[PDB]
């Protein structure tokens, strides 16, 4: 009776999220590990072959092209923000909270979910992008100038320790909507009836997590523990942007690679 | 100019 609500909550959660976000991890994978019809990804791992990529332009100069990757990536995810507040309205209790408090809530959240989603994307080799036409590596990344080989290499440490969990998409949705109602983002009016889902919420997801995964060892612990690890990713952010401002230039970068660190964040 | 609020408050109407 108590688990039986547990349970239809969690149904519910998934069919939602399945409807909310066409890019589910189950598609990211299938185009990562071969399953796919179409052809296979390009794959990108050095200069020669990032040229001979033209499936995808003007003169940005040194002291701003990482703040225009930047400002480029967030902007390029507002379809992903739709999405999240797609789902976010079907998360029960979530539109009866203070209209104030839900924006407040996906503002902050939205980040953190950005990065759950870029995981899908991801395995220990590089990443998808180009709407999933192309790969990049996680070794190209990281071998190039300045300051630009430490943007990405953090976040694959995050995606290979997250990505070993195996959570599927029934697992995410719940994981998503727990990290949307957290009672401690700043400017709540009303930090209760947010807590009251969270734990309602937090209830079936260690339900879900029982059910789904019944050899698994503290994985709702260590799931939880991702919870902290994304919030670092984000604020990391914030340091990252003061290396940008006082850098040893130049910082000049192939055109090519700043369209795709345009699709990362 | 409108930032990530505005298009939060947007899809939420
Ligand atoms: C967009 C594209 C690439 C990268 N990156 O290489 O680290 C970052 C972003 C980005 O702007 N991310 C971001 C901004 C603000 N809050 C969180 C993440």
């Amino acid at each position: 009776p108590e688990s039986a609500d547990l349970r239809a909550l969690a149904k519910h959660l998934y069919d939602s999220y399945i409807k909310s976000f066409p890019l589910t991890k189950a598609k990211a994978r299938a185009i990562l590990t071969g399953k796919t019809t179409d052809k296979s990804p390009f794959v990108i791992y050095d200069m020669n072959s990032l040229m001979m990529g033209e499936d995808k332009p003007l003169q940005e100069q040194s002291k701003e092209v990482a703040i225009r990757i930047f400002q480029g990536c967030q902007f390029r995810s507002v379809e992903a923000v739709q999405e999240i507040t797609e789902y976010a309205k079907s998360i029960p209790g979530f539109v009866n909270l203070d209209l104030n408090d839900q924006v407040t809530l996906l503002k902050y959240g939205v980040h953190e979910i950005i990065y759950t989603m870029l995981a899908s994307l991801m395995n220990k080799d590089g990443v998808l992008i180009s709407e999933g036409q192309g790969f990049m590596t996680r070794e190209f990344l990281k071998s190039l100038r300045k300051p630009f080989g430490d943007f990405m290499e953090p976040k694959f440490e995050f995606a290979v320790k997250f990505n070993a969990l195996e959570l599927d998409d029934s697992d995410l949705a719940i994981f998503i909507a727990v990290i949307i109602l957290s009672g401690d983002r700043p400017g709540l009016l009303n930090v209760k009836p947010i807590e009251d889902i969270q734990d309602n919420l937090l209830q079936a997801l260690e339900l879900q997590l029982k059910l789904n995964h019944p050899e698994s060892s503290q994985l709702f612990a260590k799931l939880l523990q991702k919870m902290t690890d994304l919030r670092q990713i984000v604020t990391e952010h914030v340091q990252l942007l003061q290396v940008i401002k006082k850098t040893e230039t130049d910082m000049s970068l192939h055109p090519l690679l700043q369209e795709i660190y345009k699709d990362l964040y | 100019n409108l930032g990530l609020e505005d298009i939060i408050r947007k899809a939420l109407m």
